[PDB]
RNA sequence: UUUUUU
């Protein structure tokens, strides 16, 4: 699991599948967005 | 002892107390008893200099227009406190003597709700210092209620700050009135230190007495059975007040509709030029009613001008889109509906994508505008029906929108 | 001592000055009047400037800035022989000793010259005119990259990519209400005074909102004069004409001058609104004769030969609905040599900068470009053309997001 | 006014 706290994602949970390949669980539809390691942080 | 406060009461007291001592007689007669006694007598009204340089203190139960209790001021007193054209005036007053026809002002107590040596001292506002609002007004009331979805809808697309100068742009029937309507119940209840005014011109007369019983605020009309010389003329008196009450660093909201019709009577009114735009429109028709638009603003100094008025499109006539595109090159902040949602029955029939506010970031929180920016990336995609439904059924499962938002995460 | 300083210290400091040669009641105007007299009663001189406006009798007054060169209570009279001596035209900024007015006269007079356009007046006798300078093509690159790394300099690397800007050119941010117009033209002014503090910046604001005034005067390096949408057209031209004959003025002395115009389409109607009828309409209501006066004023920037240039970068609107608007953009364009276009789309998914990439563009911008540059240019665009308006930006921006630099991108792209 | 705007 993962946090992220830069742009729009922002204050937002999720995990890496695989750069960081974190998807972030909006609304009603999973976001898919790729995330530099300071641009997140471990959960 | 008040002609206006004598206006407002009822026949049936104005006899009874004139005993103990048509209607207009009534006072006339009452107010000139007392003058008999020696006692004092007070008058008010806002202020319209005439061009010979001498004034009088039109009344609002006759729309600010020429009234037969109107106050005369001398061209004497208007040079003393620099008195223009919107001041609202409060003093004693005198019965008109042998060959006058009008009741005279003999001192003038109160200038704009303020001491009138102030008035002498003050800077204008055509030198205010114009700014991007700063404040922001926010509609949502917050009480769970299913009217309050418009508001709620209206802060995440296009947020309203003190001194915005915005547009409900719409064809008609979309729901633009109703709009009016939810903002100024919003603007009554969050924000009651704000002046509060709602000027409806060239409109349906229903909507009037309507819109006098239902907003906490003062409410000019000139309805669609008046000529566009009257549409004008009530315009600039209520514009000039709003522009007298900034001077005295003062939150005033001037609610319009429609501006686009009002921008038709100065089309109506104004010396042809021998150029004429497409749509019917004069080459110079349009300075005067963008000047009226212009005038809100965001003032340094203090206090602003806010304006929200609502524009018609998609009326076949060409005319209506060049006002309407005039106007959005004018003011900084849009608030669309569809017909193609209003004709479904969603509401509010709000097109998303095209609504929007001019430098947003000065009225939003920083965590608040990256929300609303995830939030438009989502909704681009869907369409302008699909939009809607999904964002009123999204909003409706909280009270808030803060709620909402940590919904998303 | 001199008047526009007196002009610009604030009332106190002026009070304190002159109780030391009551100024308390009267107004400042009054302050300032009655120090000069009485500094001209010690038999010390007096100084004063502004910029030349000849009336048609033959004598001409000093504007200030602070009346946006429009009529002052403070102007200085210039008297026809100091205008036939020095051969002196409307916008030559003027500096020279003056005399507080006689009796039966109203205005500061000039006694002696001493600055015609921040030179020697004798040689404002001997230049070669502009309409005279042979005009070329933009010779040296304006580059608006910083280079700093910064999120801003987006937009600024983008243009160098997309329309190159040389001394000289006449270009047009064109795009359509809310497109981001006039914060391009923001972008370009931080990056003129950071990158080309040599230039001499004016940013002239036309039938604009007001906020942006204040918001341009605080935030560019250089002189600002506006006349925003309170105002008519009557004024809107007459600032204009002033401006731009300013500007011809400083580069017949060889300068640099460029010029951010907002909004010169508005101006052009400004043009159309004080235009004698001709009898004669185009399509969209506008004079068949109307586009004369606004043509030679966008027309204006050139480069010259002999030494300096005039750059005016001026934003256009399109899309507006009213096919006016397209007239005047598209005979812009057949004036000009830049369009940085903005789309209504890009901006709408909040994409900035929004930018048409295949619609932009500068005609010989290989007169502006390294032979290399233009290589990788040239090949940037056929990657982007087929591309969507918004695939493009986007696209773009990311791969530029990636280094500080357009140089580094380059290297990348290798 | 028509034409032009279309
Ligand atoms: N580079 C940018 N970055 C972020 N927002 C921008 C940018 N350019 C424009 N905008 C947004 O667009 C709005 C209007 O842009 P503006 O330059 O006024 O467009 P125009 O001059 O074409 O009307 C601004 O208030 C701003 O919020
Ligand atoms: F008919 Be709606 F009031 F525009
Ligand atoms: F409304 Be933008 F300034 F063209
Ligand atoms: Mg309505
Ligand atoms: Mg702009």
């Amino acid at each position: 699991m993962v946090r992220v706290n830069d742009g729009p994602f922002a204050d937002f949970n999720g995990v890496v599948e695989e750069r960081l390949k974190v998807s972030v669980s909006i609304f009603g539809r999973a976001t898919p967005v790729e995330l530099d390691f300071s641009q997140v942080e471990k959960a | 002892m008040n002609l206006t406060e004598l206006k407002n009461t009822p026949v049936s007291e104005l006899i009874t107390l004139g005993e103990n001592m048509r209607k207009q007689d009534i006072i006339f007669a009452i107010l000139k008893q007392h003058a008999k006694s020696g006692e004092d007598i007070f008058g008010d009204g806002v202020l319209e200099i005439l061009q010979d340089g001498f004034g009088f203190l039109r009344s609002a139960d006759s729309s600010y227009l020429a009234g037969p209790d109107d106050i005369y001021v001398s061209p004497s007193q208007i040079r003393r406190f620099n008195l223009r054209t919107g001041d609202t005036i409060s003093g004693k007053i005198r019965p008109p003597k042998e060959g006058e026809r009008y009741f005279a002002l003999l001192k003038v107590n109160e200038v704009n709700f303020d001491k009138p040596e102030n008035a002498r001292n003050k800077i204008l506002f055509e030198n205010l210092t114009p700014l991007h609002a700063n404040s922001r007004l926010r509609m949502e009331r917050g009480n769970g209620s299913t009217e309050d979805l418009t508001a709620r809808v209206l802060d995440l697309a296009s947020p309203i700050g003190r001194g915005q100068r915005g547009l409900i742009v719409a064809p008609p029937k979309a729901g633009k009135t109703m709009l009016l309507q939810n903002i100024a119940q919003s603007i009554a209840y969050n924000h009651p230190d704000c002046v509060l005014m709602v000027l409806l011109i060239d409109e349906r007369p229903e909507e009037v007495t309507e819109m006098q019983r239902l907003v906490k605020g003062e409410v000019v009309a000139s309805t669609f059975d008046e000529p566009a010389s009257r549409h004008v003329q009530v315009a600039e008196m209520v514009i000039e007040k709003a522009k007298r009450l900034v001077e005295h660093k003062k939150d005033v909201i001037i609610l319009l509709d429609s501006i686009t019709r009002l921008a038709r009577a100065y089309n109506t009114v104004v010396p042809a030029s021998g150029k004429v735009l497409t749509g019917g429109v004069d080459a110079n028709a349009l300075h005067r009613p963008k000047r009226f638009f212009g005038a809100a603003r965001n003032v340094e100094e203090g206090g602003s001008l806010t304006i929200i008025a609502t524009a018609l499109i998609d009326t076949g006539s060409k005319m209506d889109e060049v006002i309407y595109e005039e106007f959005k090159g004018t003011g900084n902040m849009e608030l669309h509906l569809s017909r193609k949602i209003a004709e479904k029955r969603v509401f509010p029939a709000i097109d998303y994508n095209r609504s929007g506010t001019r430098k947003e970031e000065l009225l939003t929180t920083q965590e608040e505008l990256q929300k609303m920016w995830i939030l438009r990336k989502i909704i681009h995609p869907m369409g302008e029906i699909d939009a809607m439904e999904f964002l009123i059924n999204k909003l409706a499962m909280t009270k808030t929108n803060d709620d909402f938002f940590e919904m998303m995460k």
